[PDB]
């Protein structure tokens, strides 16, 4: 379509033609290498958790927020109410 | 690569137990069991040609199992884990077969034109880690 | 996958006694038992190239089975365990079958 | 070695990603900071005019 060579090899000596080539195990021969490439997994899965709780502690972080925020109106309007009722007294005070 | 010898082609609506060891992006070595709901499909019964070409491929489940086999390890490993664990049966099921449908999910058939063998769900169960220190780190995300 | 042999094919209202394993999208391993209520819908008795596709597939049981495994395990991994817990019985029905209703 | 600073690209690239959401997270949560400080401020001017 550079691009995806083709599906078809031909052998024009005597007539054979391979077309696929499937593969299933590219495995390291030496130990010590894949050994090192444990390692490279079992960091590519602790980063993951990290973003897991970090995105975790994120929403809860911002729930604080936006809980506390709603709480603040409510107490500047039940602070409100007793202006409303402290002036009336202090009216009779 | 050889154990049943039958002669009577079984050709109606099956499956093949199947299990597959593959390696992802992130090195983390993970095999899983396949499905592979799978059918022939002559259209012409009578034909004498199309109907001989069933016994084209001398192991049709061997063929089967090995080019899915490829097309699953092969677009595997270009994909980070966390991603594959969490969206496993989306990317698997559309890298065995089809291109897109509505980029979009690909297909749910893949032809084999050598005998007419046709493979219609990959369905999956286990995508169990083959390390084991591996799934007991995974333990702790879940922790 | 291979336990009764029978030559009566139950075709009337029944369900699957089955059990499966999955993984959460946390890493949570967690195990499940399904009913599956099935029936075949057969819509032309007389008809003998549709009654006799009732023996197209060899495992029928197994078949269903491993098919609504597959889309369970599938869709449950790639969602939240506090949230499935939660909501399971919602999640876990519209996985198997259908798009909304 | 060819596979160690793969692994340190690796969770480099990693490290970019969650700070980029840091800052992308709690910039959100700034908005609504002040957004939720604004609405405090429509009703504590209504309060300042009883008090």
């Amino acid at each position: 379509s550079l691009p995806k060579a083709r599906d078809q090899a031909v052998f024009p000596q005597n007539g054979l033609v391979v077309s696929s080539v499937d593969v299933q195990s590219v495995e390291p021969v030496d130990q010590r290498t894949r050994d090192a490439l444990q390692r490279s997994v079992q960091l590519a899965i602790e980063i993951t958790t990290n973003s897991q709780e970090a995105a975790a502690k994120h929403e809860a972080q911002r729930l604080e927020q936006e809980a506390r925020g709603r709480l603040e109106r409510q107490k500047i309007l039940d602070q409100s109410e007793a202006e409303k009722a402290r002036k009336e007294l202090l009216e009779l005070e | 690569p050889h154990a049943r010898r039958a002669l009577c082609l079984l050709l109606g609506p099956d499956f093949f137990t199947d299990v597959i060891t593959i390696e992802t992006a992130d090195h983390a070595r993970l095999q899983l069991q396949l499905a592979y709901n799978w059918h022939f499909e002559l259209k012409n019964r009578n034909d004498p040609a199309e109907a001989a070409k069933l016994f084209s491929v001398p192991d049709f489940v061997g063929d089967a199992c090995k080019a899915i086999a490829s097309r699953v390890r092969g677009a595997v490993a270009s994909v980070t884990f966390d991603d594959f664990h969490k969206n496993s049966a989306r990317i698997i099921r559309m890298a065995v077969f089809g291109f897109e449908m509505s980029l979009p999910k690909a297909r749910d058939q893949a032809v084999f034109p050598q005998n007419g063998l046709v493979v219609s769900s990959v369905d999956v169960q286990s995508v169990e880690p083959v390390d084991q220190r591996t799934r007991d780190a995974l333990q702790r995300s879940v922790q």
